[PDB]
């Protein structure tokens, strides 16, 4: 039932991981 | 299993933290599974199919596996554009910014990871991008 696109959810995604910030590498 | 370059022009992506969905909808990331990105957007979250079915995932917490693309790559300028606090929000960490639903802010930078960085009344921070809209330039 194509009503448009794909929606987007209503809650923002959880802030990145310690692990790829301290090591961006 | 893998065929020679050519018909396959799809986004692979690498995850590298376990994220299990977080409302009704999304879906399940584990460390080491790759997602072949079907649509993206500006607002932090990616639409990618799984060998199985497909969702929505967090893009920071993704890490490009192997795309050409490497993600879009913006320009962190302190010019920035004024944008305006589209919805009601108050700071829950030191990084993150506090706003309501109207007050006006100036971008400092724009990720795709969402969280984008907002600095209002001199104060630059977190605060999602889609909470937030643009309103600036004419």
């Amino acid at each position: 039932g194509p009503l448009g696109s794909k929606q987007p959810p209503s809650n923002p995604p959880p802030r990145p991981p310690a692990e790829a910030r301290k090591k961006p590498s | 299993g893998s065929d020679i370059t050519g018909p396959i022009i799809l986004q692979t992506y690498r995850a590298i933290a376990d994220y299990e969905k977080t409302s009704g909808s999304e879906m399940a990331l584990s460390t080491g599974d790759v997602v072949e990105v079907v649509e993206k957007s500006e607002s932090g979250w990616w639409f990618c199919q799984m060998k199985a079915k497909r969702g929505w995932i967090p893009a920071s917490f993704l890490e490009p596996l192997d795309s050409p693309d490497e993600t879009e790559d913006p320009e962190p300028n302190y010019a920035g554009e004024p944008y305006v606090a589209i919805k009601a929000y108050t700071a829950v960490e030191g990084d993150e910014v506090s706003l309501l639903e109207g007050e006006a802010v100036e971008v400092i930078h724009k990720l795709l990871d969402g969280w984008w960085v907002i600095r209002k009344d001199d104060v630059t921070g977190y605060f999602p991008s889609m909470y937030l809209q643009k309103s600036g330039q004419d």
